[PDB]
């Protein structure tokens, strides 16, 4: 009994012209443009990203589990979601050592927390 | 904290109480109201057969509908429009008609619709739509122990009762309808019954007077 | 759908201090408790008196205190004051008298003390008040502050221009006076 | 710093009780059926009894058009008017249960069963008794084994079954 | 602090706040206080008057020593008595034996009399004096000597 974590607008706020020119990033921007047809709202452009979006309070920053993801480095910052197993999902960070990881994957596994990587290089 | 199961014992036994004396207003409500409809057609009948013509008195009670939706409304009869409280589109009020009232509808007359509903239909209105405006704040009267609190002061201690003083316009129709939060009805499911909603009742469209072709419309938009 | 009023429109009111104060906002966090809770008036008031900024609680001279106690059929009632409680050395015989205050001066703290009085503050003014018995609220001048003179200058107000400096040759020639064009 | 509660969710006192489904006035039984789905699509078949999980217990003889002792959903169905009496005909022990079922471990492939004796027993006690009623008016077993389908000309919102 | 002020939050924003027709040019009223009696008067004639012209007579090499005289009020007059000793003559002088008050040495000219002594003598020493300082001390039993 948990709300099905819908996503209103999954796909990318994507820039105005970030495709046309290379110079250009995806990454987002308000056209500030006074033409502009995105800040226009012209029917047939892009949607500007708007409050509306966003997503229920209960679900969110909650993943395909139902699951907030708390970066993991060593095994004493793990300690601390050793009983919100069901509500938390250790992340591994990206820059540790292989020979660590498999210490706090153990050291997950014990305490039956949910790692969002591993998988785990090999 | 202790012998509070025995309130539960104790105030539902003044809530069937309170039941009973709603009961007993609400049966002779209906007797006033069949008696009243009736006496009308008694005395227009008596007096057909007299040589006399009888005519009605005039609509006491008065909805406005608004029509038009906000957005190129002169000055003067958009402070109008929110004097009534018609501030969105298909949106109602019931005004007690005077002369004072007569002329505010004179001058929103081709934003609005308006007419003299019934029994039936300020009940249906009510039970449906009907809010109440509770500490400003728009809270629904589900249940008529709310009501009750509310309007209690100027008599008034059912959902009923309050409809009992919109139609009949009863001397706290300013209460009852001021604490009415104003009918947020939907477009009517039949249509407005033209092709031109702006035009008024003699031209087709819907906008302006339409005596009693109110109630038909209204409960469709109810 | 028309709106009558500007929508979202704010408070217009401190609803919390912007004061960043630890203890203060625990002195609020007292208060605010009681001024719901007693449903006395004068808990909901303290509260408000709390978030005001430094301007609007301006220093209650214990000169000031002094003469809220004169008053008639108020000579025993817990003076609560909400701002510093400044000395003042123009007054002297001080009577023997209870005062909450946020703040005292050494001044006036030891001035209030001298008398045989009680330097308090508003927690120890809840414990004692909590609806707020016998209190008797006073407020520092807030239209005497040497900005508030500048402020609604001009034709033929009576008010003070801003002037770093000083007396003559600034500010008193045309425009001052009918020897000079106009006055004013 | 906050980490939020693990202690779980216990659902409000739902306000739901289970009424029985209130079937078609169609579906008497004895009622030929058309099931409109399923592995017998088209046959017609006979409406025997409505079970307690909402479901027609179905037969159409086995002996007559290969369609065994069987549940059907209701709304998978048309009934037609015509009827078969089903006096001499036992359906007391036809339930739920009797259609007790296993999702037998959980394998998949590599390589006609069987068929409980009881449940052949009670095709031919059913059976037996059905074929004789059938009998009595023409061309009706005929019917039974024949599969229904729309023809071309055919306009099913005109169709009175 | 550079994060905190309200540039950083313009950033993106065309005309940094300054508008698009109006453009921020560099100094298009003049500079400083300029056309005070042309396209600022306006603002002159509100908001400050007396600004142009020259009322008044001049003084050359005007030292700011022979206009010193710093005021003392009468109220405050008794703060220049020592703080611990105050209790006591607050509290009975009776004549003949006053708490002497040089408002000179503790750095003012005129003794200047707006509040309202107790009844207690003072021999106040002073500059100058008010015609009404005088008059409230002797009443009150004191005296002011000249210096």
């Amino acid at each position: 009994l948990h709300p099905k974590i819908v996503k209103k607008h999954t796909k990318k706020f994507k820039r105005h012209h970030s495709d046309r020119y290379h110079r250009v990033s995806e990454n987002w921007r308000k056209q500030k443009g006074i033409d502009s047809v995105v800040r226009r709202r012209f029917r047939g452009n892009i949607s500007e990203p708007t409050i509306g979006y966003g997503s229920n309070k209960k679900t969110k920053f909650m993943g395909p589990d139902g699951r907030k993801v708390v970066l993991v480095s060593n095994v004493k910052g793990l300690t601390p979601l050793l009983m919100h197993t069901k509500t938390f999902a250790a992340e591994i960070a990206h820059n540790v050592s292989s020979k660590n990881r498999i210490a706090i994957l153990a050291e997950a596994k014990k305490n039956g927390i949910k790692v969002t990587n591993a998988k785990a290089r090999l | 904290q202790k012998t509070a199961e025995q309130v539960a014992a104790e105030r539902v036994a003044r809530k069937a109480e309170k039941r009973a004396a709603i009961l007993e207003r609400n049966a002779a409500y209906q007797k006033e109201y069949e008696t009243a409809e009736r006496a009308v057609i008694d005395a227009k009948r008596e007096a057909k057969a007299n040589s006399s013509y009888y005519v009605s008195a005039e609509a006491k009670l008065v909805f406005v509908v608004r029509i038009k939706g906000i957005n190129k409304i002169p000055p003067k009869p958009r402070k109008v429009l929110q004097l009534l409280r018609l501030n969105q589109i298909n949106s109602g009020t019931f005004v007690k008609v005077t002369k004072a009232t007569s002329e505010l509808l004179k001058l929103i007359e081709p934003y609005v619709a308006y007419g003299y509903p019934s029994y039936s239909t300020v009940r249906q209105l009510v039970y449906k739509r009907g809010y109440g405006k509770i500490n400003k704040q728009r809270i629904p009267l589900s249940d008529n122990s709310i009501v009750e609190a509310n309007l209690g002061n100027y008599g008034i201690l059912s959902v009923d009762d309050l409809i009992h003083e919109i139609v009949t316009v009863g001397p706290h129709f300013k209460q009852a309808n001021n604490f009415l939060w104003p009918f947020k009805l939907s477009n009517p499911s039949g249509g407005w019954g033209v092709p031109r909603k702006f035009k008024h009742f003699i031209q087709g469209g819907s906008f302006g007077n339409r005596e009693e072709f109110i109630n038909k419309l209204v409960k469709s938009m109810n | 759908i028309d709106h009558t009023s500007k929508q979202h429109k704010r408070s217009s009111h401190r609803t919390a201090p912007k004061s960043d104060n630890v203890y203060l906002k625990l002195l609020v966090k007292l208060y605010a408790f009681l001024a719901r809770r007693t449903d006395a008036p004068f808990n909901k008031v303290i509260l408000k008196s709390l978030f005001l900024s430094k301007i609007n609680r301006p220093p209650v001279s214990v000169s000031r205190i002094s003469r809220a106690l004169k008053q008639e059929g108020a000579a025993q009632k817990t003076i609560v004051v909400v701002g510093t409680v400044t000395d003042d050395n123009r007054i002297f015989e001080f009577p023997k008298t209870t005062v909450a205050a946020l703040r005292f001066t050494a001044g006036a703290k030891a001035k209030i003390l001298k008398a045989g009085g009680e330097a308090i503050t508003l927690d120890q003014l809840a414990v004692r008040a909590p609806k707020g018995q016998n209190t008797l609220i006073v407020r520092g001048p807030r239209a005497s502050r040497e900005a508030a003179r500048h402020f609604g200058f001009g034709p033929h107000k009576g008010k003070a221009p801003r002037i770093q400096s000083t007396g003559r040759k600034f500010e008193r020639a045309r425009g001052r006076r009918r020897s000079r064009a106009f006055k004013v | 710093k906050w980490y939020p509660a693990e202690e779980v969710p216990a659902p409000k006192q739902t306000r739901k009780a289970a009424r029985p489904q209130k079937l078609r006035a169609s579906l008497v039984p004895g009622t030929v059926l058309i099931l409109l789905a399923g592995r017998f699509r088209g046959k017609r078949v006979v409406y025997l009894k409505h079970l307690e999980d909402n479901t027609l217990l179905v037969s159409g003889p086995f002996k007559v058009n290969g369609v065994p002792l069987r549940r059907v959903n209701a709304r998978y169905v048309i009934a037609t008017s015509t009827r078969v009496s089903l006096e001499g005909v036992n359906t007391e022990k036809f339930n739920v249960a009797y259609f007790s079922r296993e999702k037998l471990s959980r394998k998949q492939r590599a390589e006609k069963k069987e068929i409980k004796a009881e449940r052949i027993e009670d095709q031919k006690n059913i059976d037996k008794a059905l074929l004789a009623e059938i009998k009595k008016t023409p061309l009706l077993k005929q019917y039974l084994a024949a599969t229904f389908s729309l023809k071309n000309g055919d306009r099913p919102h005109l169709l009175k079954f | 602090p550079t994060r905190l002020t309200k540039t950083r939050k313009h950033r993106g924003h065309v005309s940094a706040g300054k508008g698009r027709v109006g453009k921020h040019r560099k100094h298009p009223g003049g500079r400083g206080m300029a056309g005070g009696l042309h396209h600022h008067r306006t603002n002159l004639d509100k908001y400050h008057p007396g600004y142009f012209g020259k009322v008044g007579m001049r003084y050359f090499h005007k030292q700011q020593a022979h206009f010193w005289k710093p005021v003392l009020n009468l109220d405050k007059l008794w703060t220049l008595v020592p703080e611990e000793k105050r209790e006591e003559y607050l509290k009975s002088a009776s004549k003949s034996a006053a708490p002497v008050i040089d408002t000179l040495a503790a750095g003012y000219g005129k003794v200047l009399g707006k509040g309202r002594i107790p009844d207690v003598p003072v021999i106040v020493k002073a500059r100058f004096v008010s015609k009404l300082a005088e008059e409230k001390i002797k009443a009150a039993g004191g005296v002011v000597e000249l210096i």
